[PDB]
RNA sequence: GUGGGAGAGGGUGGUGGAAUUCCCGGAGUAGCGGUGAAAUGCGCAGAUACCGGGAGGAACGCCGAUGGCGAAGGCAGCCACCUGGUCCACCCGUGACGCUGAGGCGCGAAAGCGUGGGGAGCAAACCGGAUUACCCGGGUAGUCCACGCCCUAAACGAUGCGCGCUAGGUCUCUGGGUCUCCUGGGGGCCGAAGCUAACGCGUUAAGCGCGCCGCCUGGGGAGUACGGCCGCAAGGC
RNA sequence: AGCUGUACCGGAAGGUGCGGCUGG
């Protein structure tokens, strides 16, 4: 499916929904493709600006570890 | 002698060689192993078959120092990575979690020539 | 950056009668605040390549209009600069 | 011979070549080779040098280090009479001994080798390293390194083999070869260069191992000022600095100068001046 | 003369003294530069994705105020001075922009 | 002029994490590294693999794109300040105020130079190992910063700038509206008429026209010679 | 796979370093 149509109406500009904002990271702390998260460009610019910013807060993982082979 | 009974696995998977180190919960070895110490030389290291034998090799010692399951943690992405992950899985070792930990730059210093012209 | 403020106050004393915003003196003025406040940045940042560019855009204009304006009527023309201070 | 060539590769199952006539005899001619002078060729090959330069040469030494050239060049070189081949490497034998042997009888020698240049630079170094009692070497060497042998003291050419051989010997481009002429097109450019040698060195002998060990600090950072050049490869310098500056003046010699400006006699001076006085 | 966001992260592990004077002297530093308050946001303790400064715990403070924009730098340099402060970030007050609806 | 919009446009400060190297502490022992296969090298003064702390330099993974911005060169972590260009709507103000441009003036990747710092990784020259180059292990300049030079290129879309006219279809970035659609500005593919020696171009023209600038006159010798200007020099015109 | 600006080359039938182009 896609991130967006798995959530509700939420801001992108919001630099600390921590809630909404992990849906948009992979297994790995890394941020989404459009072919997942299913958003336009200027959504998607203004998602990772977000997204950096709140990793930079420390409530989002740079990066983490896969449970997997 | 330390009979931790309960320790994890790191697994250091390279395009020359893989080894095998054991170690308690606080990270410090107890036991490890290599596709050299079992005796290949040259790039007979790299082989799957030396990665089964370095992983059994590393677990036979370690259940000698009475150990009874681990939590294994691979790094890198050589040849010997699914073959050791099978060898340690079987060789009685109660394996509980399988976990990725290859350490990569973000873009951080220079790679060799070798290994640039990537985009 | 001007704000709003200076830009009005800028265009009501300058403007030929009420509601002028586009007469040759008040575009005139508008490109001298321009000019004087990116000659004070320039000054600060001195390799600021990319600016200098805006500053030569920006004067070339301003001469180009006074040139026109002295063509026309010389008598705005000497007014407008003494009251103004350029070339001086 | 372009024609002949085919049918003696062909005729064994079989590399550049001088398949051309008139050229061969061209080099031999600057090399002035008669019945008074013998000749040493290192890289005779096929022989096809070998038989023009016999056809009026005193002696003929030819050294061939592969032996699977061997067999062809007898009965290439049937008629000829002149021919002796010393099967070894001329770096690793000893050509003083090979000069008192095979041209006792001869009078003079005149070294002619047409071989791969990776190989070139090293022979001649050697040749002229040894002192031997030879008149003069004739190479084709792959004329980008040529001008460089002869390299007048600026234009990118003077470096420190310049500096070696003017030295050592004399050295001046003789021939331009033409590009095609050779089987394979060797996408370069090559030029016939003779040396001479001379009685003794061009200047002091004083210290040939500092002489030669300031020669090479000089041109480490070629494109540096001379100065930057001393303090930084010259040993330690750091430390030494004040005399170095002191040591150019009273030769006349400016700081910032960028080595590559500077003739043999001046490198000569700066070598005594350093010397003796930096220790 | 702009509407900014700061945003404070600082030592978990302080009483209830420790962090009263904590939380009175930034705010001093921040009426200091003529920064006036619109309102004040206490998120309280959260957990961290990393650790930052060995600790895995951090108290959050998050204050809406409107400043001259000159100062704003200096602001962030007076208030990065304590030890007990991890993470000082300053950012310009933006538009909730809607997707999604 | 008013209202709004997008953006790795530029400069100055300041901090975030990943990774490599090095130092210290702990635990543990015989290889590690590297290749097509090996060797040089490092290691019993304890190397590799592991955990914890510290030092420093450089670059910013995911998003990231056939994307965006700039006159070109070129420009990617994030925050703030200062600042240039540009688009759209309203159609409010001036009333031809325009286009181009020999000289001049400024900018100009990389590689180089001078005066001081800095130096983690990589790496000309150089030093060694295998097998002619290639490949492997080391390594100085250099790569980084400040100031001052240098001024070159496959500096390219090999296409000078401005304006007007001449079928469309499709993808995409970004504004506006009366939002199935309509109307602006960028970036790409396929194609009417037409053009071209052909390949191909084709509303982003290499079509049809007007204005201004630059340049060409068979190859080699030759971007060489001499002269002049500039540069510390290499060299540039 | 070549080409190119610049800088070196005491194992130059040419090689390598830093960038650029497709005229592969």
């Amino acid at each position: 499916a896609k991130v967006k149509a798995t959530l509700g109406e939420f801001d992108l500009r919001d630099y600390r929904n921590v809630e909404v904002l992990k849906r948009f990271l992979s297994e790995t702390g890394k941020i989404l493709p459009r072919r997942r998260t299913g958003l336009s460009a200027k959504e998607q610019r203004i998602l990772a600006k977000t997204i950096k910013r709140a990793r930079i807060l420390g409530l989002l993982p740079f990066t983490e570890k896969l449970v997997r082979k | 002698k330390r009979q931790v009974a309960s320790g994890r696995a790191y697994i250091h998977a390279s395009y020359n060689n893989t080894i095998v180190t054991i170690t308690d919960p606080d990270g410090n070895p107890i036991t490890w192993s290599s596709g050299g110490v079992i005796g290949y030389k040259g790039s007979r290291k790299g082989t799957p078959y030396a990665a089964q034998l370095a992983a059994l090799d590393a677990a036979k010692k370690a259940m000698a120092y009475g150990m009874q399951s681990v939590d294994v943690i691979v790094r890198g992405t050589g040849a010997g990575r699914e073959q050791a992950i099978r060898a340690l899985q079987a060789s009685g070792l109660q394996v509980k979690s399988i976990v990725d930990d290859t350490p990569v730059p973000h873009n951080g210093c220079r790679p060799k020539k070798k290994f640039r012209k990537a985009s | 950056p001007i704000t709003k403020e200076e830009k009005q106050k800028v265009i009501q004393e300058f403007a030929r009668f009420p509601g002028d915003t586009g007469s040759t003196e008040v575009q005139v003025a508008l490109l001298t605040l321009r000019i004087n406040r990116l000659s004070e940045h320039l000054k600060v940042h001195k390799k600021d390549h990319h600016s200098h560019r805006g500053l030569l855009m920006m004067v070339g204009q301003r001469r180009r209009l006074l040139r026109y304006l002295q063509r026309e009527d010389p008598e705005r023309y000497r007014a407008l600069i003494e009251k103004l201070g350029i070339r001086g | 011979t372009p024609i002949r060539t085919k049918e003696i590769l062909k005729k064994y199952g079989f590399q550049n070549f001088l398949i051309d006539t008139n050229i061969l005899n061209r080099i031999v001619d600057h090399a002035e080779v008669t019945e008074k002078t013998g000749v040493i060729e290192i890289g005779p090959g096929i022989g096809a040098l070998t038989e023009q330069l016999a056809k009026r040469a005193k002696k003929v030494v030819a050294f061939e280090i592969d032996q699977r050239l061997l067999p062809i060049l007898k009965d290439t070189l049937s008629p000829y009479e002149n021919v002796t081949v010393i099967h070894q490497d001329v770096l690793k034998a000893d050509v003083k001994s090979v000069i008192e042997e095979q041209f006792q009888d001869c009078d003079e020698i005149m070294v002619v080798a047409n071989l791969p240049y990776y190989v070139t630079t090293p022979i001649i170094m050697k040749l002229l390293e040894e002192h031997l009692p030879l008149k003069g070497i004739v190479v084709m060497l792959q004329k980008e390194v040529a001008e460089r042998m002869a390299a007048d003291p600026s234009s990118k050419e003077y470096g420190s083999l310049s500096i070696a051989v003017q030295f050592y010997t004399e050295a001046k481009t003789v021939m331009i070869v033409p590009k095609t002429v050779f089987v394979p097109q060797p996408n370069v450019d090559s030029a016939v260069i003779r040396l001479i040698l001379r009685d003794g060195p061009a200047v002091d002998v004083e210290n040939e191992s500092f002489f030669f060990q300031l020669i090479k600090a000089s041109f480490a950072q070629r494109r540096k000022t001379l100065l930057n050049n001393l303090v930084n490869n010259l040993p330690e310098g750091k430390a030494q600095k004040s005399t170095i500056e002191q040591v150019l003046e009273e030769t006349n010699i400016d700081g910032k100068r960028r080595g590559e400006s500077l003739s043999i006699e001046e490198f000569a001076a700066l070598s005594n001046g350093l010397y003796k006085a930096l220790f | 003369m702009r509407r900014y966001e700061v945003n404070i992260v600082l030592n978990p592990n302080l009483d209830q003294s420790q962090l009263a004077l904590e939380k009175e002297i930034i705010q001093r530093a921040l009426e200091n530069y003529g920064a006036r308050v619109e309102k004040v946001e206490e998120l309280g303790l959260r957990r961290l994705a990393y650790p930052i400064a060995k600790d895995p715990q951090g108290y959050f403070l998050w204050y809406q105020v409107e400043m001259p924009e000159d100062r704003v730098n200096d602001l962030a340099r007076e208030l990065r001075i304590r030890d007990n402060v991890r993470r000082v970030m300053v950012v310009k007050s933006q538009e909730p922009f809607l997707a999604n609806a």
